[PDB]
């Protein structure tokens, strides 16, 4: 197994295509500040 | 093989920490007083020959694999009277020095940690009679093996233990043959608050409490030829784990385990005793059992012989043991070798011990 | 001279021109987690779940035949 | 923890609390150190999750989703805007992109380490976040917010600097703005 749960090793993501290239179920084909449209609020972290 | 085996915290406390007692099959709790004779049995260096003495000791770990992982142990004892004597000791387990390389330049500055584990304790004995001894130990325990990374606290964990030992050394009794002495002790090891290896009073382990009982027997013949005989018990003081279930299906055994885990050390000591299915002859699973030989030559040249035996149900650690013993004019030198008898691979096959005592200050008639 | 490095759980042999030949990593238990006999001055992936073990003995296998030892930790 | 009804950060929706919290997402990524997946078999993504319906602080039955995940080539244009940000390359006396490319400030020239240098003036006037803006001039991009204090929401908070519960200590442990400061015994302590 390779380990993933170093929270250090994650960072915010790009917008997501959903299904396909031809999706925009979150903006992530849009050229303007549309694209962040859809991110909501997310942690990730370990408990210190 | 081994089925339910005592689980305690810093078990590094009950391995043999000199190449004289690991040599009579790691048992010292009725042997002949000697500077070791603190992790065994404090009681007799109210019957030590010399006023002081200072030993060093290394048990080496995986001596094919790597160098300097051992346990080291330093011991000293000054009896000032004919009846009572000081000895303070420590014992030191540690991996050595290990470096925190993430390449980034063969220059950079490098983090060195060396995770250990030690134990220091003094004990005080004092002669009650002239043949019967009792001491009382504190020990202070820190286990510092944990490497800090993110979210991997190394904090170390500590506990406090008291030891009661009591040793019984007749005078020389003429027989047909020889005259001989009797020897006989007991040790009571280890006890103390839970250590919290997680600092979280929810997750706590037993201290390795043990009890230590032994009587040895001295034929000594020409004066100058002596053959030391000696038998210990030990029995771990903690209650044993369940083990297939005793009251769906995984929740007898988390059940069982919550009762098993809140059980305080004080209770967990009278609990060993007990708290399994089987009578007292099961009873007796629990207890190991070592034979000794010492043959002395002028009390400068020892040979060594032991068999020690752990049941197989429970931790499986049977072997032999070989020692010798050098003494020049103050200077005493210990060697052992191990012959392991079980299936579960020893740590300590095919390691030499060894020991390095200095005997300096007066020197004490003995009764 | 020689060096190993660990980053994210994986195991770098840095070696000044000493061309290894095998390299084992054992625990501290003394058991064998990985064994190569077909090192390449290279990067090795250890399964990552080693039961709360953070130190590993690398034992490395030149072709000359002399052993070079370090100890890790496993992070 | 994810908050689908709160703004996440670099978002300008003018109308983001009237809408169906269910449509939005919250993403991470990772780069993979061994990516031929093939040569060394990796056969399935394994995980234990404890689940979130069922203990002492669980979530309403009605709040159903899902957990996507991707592998592969994915884009790591976090700002899309066909410019790589490196906060180490800003700064007043630094070379900006002519016109502002979108998302705040980006530096024009060619990034060679990623690092900060030690002094704490240009660590602030770095540390601004992925937006490339310190948060005084994040209104005239993110136009919707500009009257709070951090319009693009990306103000990092040490998790020992903030109120509340567990989780809500955590809540701006991510923002990229702010969570590089120079000292370790600033109050407002890094995590980078």
């Amino acid at each position: 197994t390779i380990d993933m749960r170093s929270a250090y090793a994650w960072s915010l993501a790009s917008t997501p295509f959903i299904t396909s290239i031809n999706d925009n179920t979150f903006n992530a084909n849009s050229n303007t500040l549309e694209y962040g449209f859809k991110r909501a609020k997310l942690s990730w972290y370990t408990i210190d | 093989d081994i089925e339910r085996p005592i689980t305690t915290g810093v078990p590094f406390l009950l391995v043999a920490a000199d190449a004289r007692a690991a040599g009579l099959g790691d048992q010292g709790v009725a042997t002949s007083s000697d500077v070791f004779s603190q992790q065994w049995n404090p009681a007799k260096y109210a019957f030590a020959e010399d006023a002081q003495g200072l030993s060093i000791s290394y048990t080496p770990y995986l001596t094919d694999l790597a160098n300097d992982i051992s346990l080291g142990q330093v011991t000293y004892y000054n009896k000032i009277n004919d009846r009572s004597a000081f000895a303070g000791s420590f014992r030191y387990f540690g991996f050595g020095g290990i470096e925190l390389r993430q390449t980034g330049d063969p220059n950079e500055p490098t983090r060195e940690v060396n995770p250990n584990e030690f134990a220091l304790d003094g004990s005080y004995s004092l002669k009650l009679s002239e043949t019967f001894s009792m001491a009382v130990a504190a020990r202070y325990i820190r286990s510092n093996l944990k490497v800090a990374t993110e979210e991997i606290d190394a904090s170390a964990a500590g506990s406090f233990a008291v030891d009661v030992a009591g040793f019984y050394q007749s005078e020389e009794i003429a027989y047909s043959d020889f005259n001989g002495r009797w020897r006989a002790g007991f040790n009571i090891q280890n006890l103390g608050p839970k250590i919290s290896y997680d600092h979280d009073d929810l997750s706590a382990n037993f201290l390795p409490a043990n009890l230590r009982v032994g009587g040895g027997f001295d034929f000594i013949f020409d004066d100058y030829n002596k053959l030391g005989v000696s038998l210990e018990l030990t029995k771990l003081l903690v209650p044993t784990p369940p083990g297939p279930g005793t009251p769906s299906q995984s929740q007898a055994d988390e059940a069982n385990y919550k009762k098993y885990k809140d059980i305080g050390w004080v209770s967990g000591i009278f609990k060993s005793f007990g708290d399994a299915p089987g009578g007292f002859s099961e009873e007796l699973k629990e207890i190991t059992y070592s034979a000794a030989a010492e043959y002395m030559y002028q009390d400068a040249f020892a040979m060594r012989l032991g068999y020690y035996h752990e049941s197989p149900m429970k931790g499986a650690k049977q072997f032999f043991s070989l020692g010798a013993g050098f003494k020049y004019s103050m200077i005493k030198v210990d060697v052992s070798y191990l012959f392991s008898a079980s299936k579960v691979k020893n740590p300590l096959e095919n390691t030499l011990r060894f020991s390095l005592t200095f005997n300096f200050g007066d020197k004490y008639e003995t009764y | 001279s020689f060096y190993v490095s660990v980053k994210d759980k994986t195991i770098k042999l840095n070696s000044t021109e000493d061309v290894m030949r095998e390299v084992s990593i054992f625990d501290i238990s003394g058991k064998l987690l990985y064994n190569n006999k077909k090192v390449e001055n290279t990067e090795f992936q250890v399964s990552n779940f080693q039961s709360g073990n953070q130190v590993l003995i690398v034992k490395v296998t030149l072709d000359n035949g002399n052993i070079i030892t370090k100890k890790i930790v496993f992070n | 923890t994810y908050y689908p009804g709160e703004r996440g950060p670099y978002n300008n929706n003018p109308s983001f609390g009237a809408s169906n919290p269910s449509a939005n997402f919250g993403g991470i990524m990772r780069a993979l150190n061994s990516t031929n997946f093939e040569q060394g078999n990796v056969e399935y993504i394994q995980f234990w999750v404890l689940d979130p319906y069922v203990g002492n602080g669980e979530s309403p039955a009605t709040n159903a989703g899902k957990i996507y995940f991707n592998l592969g080539e994915i884009s790591e244009d976090v700002l899309k805007d066909g410019r790589k940000q490196y906060e180490n390359g800003l700064g007043p006396d630094q070379v900006m992109v002519n016109p502002q490319p979108l998302w705040g400030d980006v530096p024009a020239s060619q990034s060679l380490i990623y690092a900060f240098d030690t002094n704490p003036d240009n660590r602030k006037n770095q540390d601004v976040g992925l937006d490339g803006l310190p948060s005084s001039r994040e209104g005239s991009i993110y136009t919707n917010y500009a009257g709070e204090a951090d319009p693009a929401g990306d103000d990092y908070t040490y998790y020992l600097n903030a109120d509340g519960g567990v989780l809500e200590r955590y809540k701006n442990y991510n923002g990229t703005e702010g969570n590089s400061a120079v000292s370790i015994n600033d109050p407002n302590r890094g995590s980078t």
